[PDB]
């Protein structure tokens, strides 16, 4: 710090979504800053009362803390580099624009739409990057969408990682882990190829050390995170939130009303031809061992009648605890694991 | 059925 009027990112971030993340006074280069803070944050383990939980971790020292209790009641702490504890109660309608800018999901009577601050893919991914930190709205659970239900529960884990990985956006605590480094995890796990299951050492003990290291080594993040990363991959439970998460089928209570509009779009896009979704994953592990994993899906999606020839973004959120003592095993992960699905669409302004 | 809908992003495309 060099200057008193000097805020630290956690203050920064905070302020800017207070005030409105869409708040049209802002200067585009404010705009720019403004969302490359936006993607420090990450959802983590929630607690008792808590809708969703919150936490960024910046480079400068600072960390932004925000829990939203069930009936919508915001708390945040920022901490600094110079230890000071600032901390905000939003108890009345002060979080009311808040909200809409965060990794939460809330009972809402129909789907949350968002705008942007869309041609090729990396277009595409960065839309994500972006919509999987605002908010979703929960789909209600239907037996015959819940992909946890039926014949064949958790199948394709194997394969959807092994195809995922070196393709995905991916955090653990809040530490990037890039396509190259992906790929080592891959390896890691014993997934050389479409149809390989994880050996049976990394499913009772978790990624070696040695590999945990290298992969941490080759990642950005903090000293001090990337250590809280090694420790989470040496988990039988890092296998299962890992493979988990890469679920495609989580998608299918989300596709089940939007799967015809997705479809107009692929259409409308074939016209001009290209891959139509990505992934997004946040998997954290919390001080007190709490492994949560935060799953995202974006999609292109035609928007309704109302507003032809418009293409945006479907979300997919699915959130689960990973309890420690599951091992990445379908009949064990079938009746452990508890996800809860939350979508988001989002369209570009103009 | 519907996951057959979508089509996912791969690196290895120029």
């Amino acid at each position: 710090k060099k200057s008193w009027d000097e805020m630290s990112c956690a203050e920064k971030l905070f302020k800017v979504l207070s005030f409105g993340l869409w708040n049209p006074t802002y200067s585009r280069s404010e705009r720019q800053s403004f969302q490359e803070l936006l993607t420090v944050l990450e959802p983590v383990y929630p607690l008792p009362n808590e809708l969703g939980r919150v936490s960024a971790r910046f480079s400068d020292g600072s960390s932004l803390r925000i829990s939203v209790t069930n009936s919508e009641l915001v708390e945040a702490e920022i901490r600094t580099a110079n230890n000071e504890k600032i901390t905000v109660l939003l108890e009345s309608n002060e979080q009311n624009r808040l909200l809409q800018s965060l990794p939460i999901d809330r009972h809402m009577p129909y789907i949350q739409v968002h705008r942007a601050l869309l041609t090729d893919t990396t277009s595409m991914r960065n839309l994500l990057g972006f919509t999987s930190k605002l908010s979703t709205t929960l789909i209600p659970h239907n037996a015959q969408t819940d992909p946890l239900s039926g014949p064949t529960p958790f199948s394709s884990i194997f394969m959807d990682t092994c195809r995922g990985l070196g393709n995905a956006k991916l955090s653990l605590n809040g530490v990037d882990i890039p396509a190259n480094a992906q790929k080592l995890l891959r390896d890691a796990l014993g997934l050389k190829d479409t149809h390989s299951s994880p050996t049976r050492n990394v499913i009772d003990h978790g990624i070696s050390r040695h590999d945990a290291e290298q992969i941490a080594r080759e990642s950005s993040g903090s000293d001090k995170q990337k250590a809280e990363v090694v420790e989470f991959l040496c988990h039988p439970e890092a296998a299962t939130a890992i493979c988990s998460a890469f679920y495609q089928s989580f998608n299918v209570p989300a596709l089940t009303l939007t799967h015809e509009r997705i479809s107009k779009a692929s259409e409308y896009n074939a016209e001009r031809s290209t891959p139509n979704a990505c992934i997004n994953i946040s998997i954290s592990q919390s001080s007190d061992g709490n492994i949560y994993v935060t799953s995202h899906t974006g999609v292109l999606i035609m928007a309704p009648e109302d507003r032809p020839n418009e293409m945006g973004m479907l979300t997919n959120r699915t959130s689960y605890e990973v309890p420690q003592g599951v091992k990445c095993i379908i009949d064990e992960m079938v009746s452990a694991l508890q996800p809860r699905y939350a979508a988001s669409e989002t369209y570009l302004q103009n | 059925a519907v996951l057959d809908v979508l089509k996912f992003y791969d690196s290895n495309t120029v």
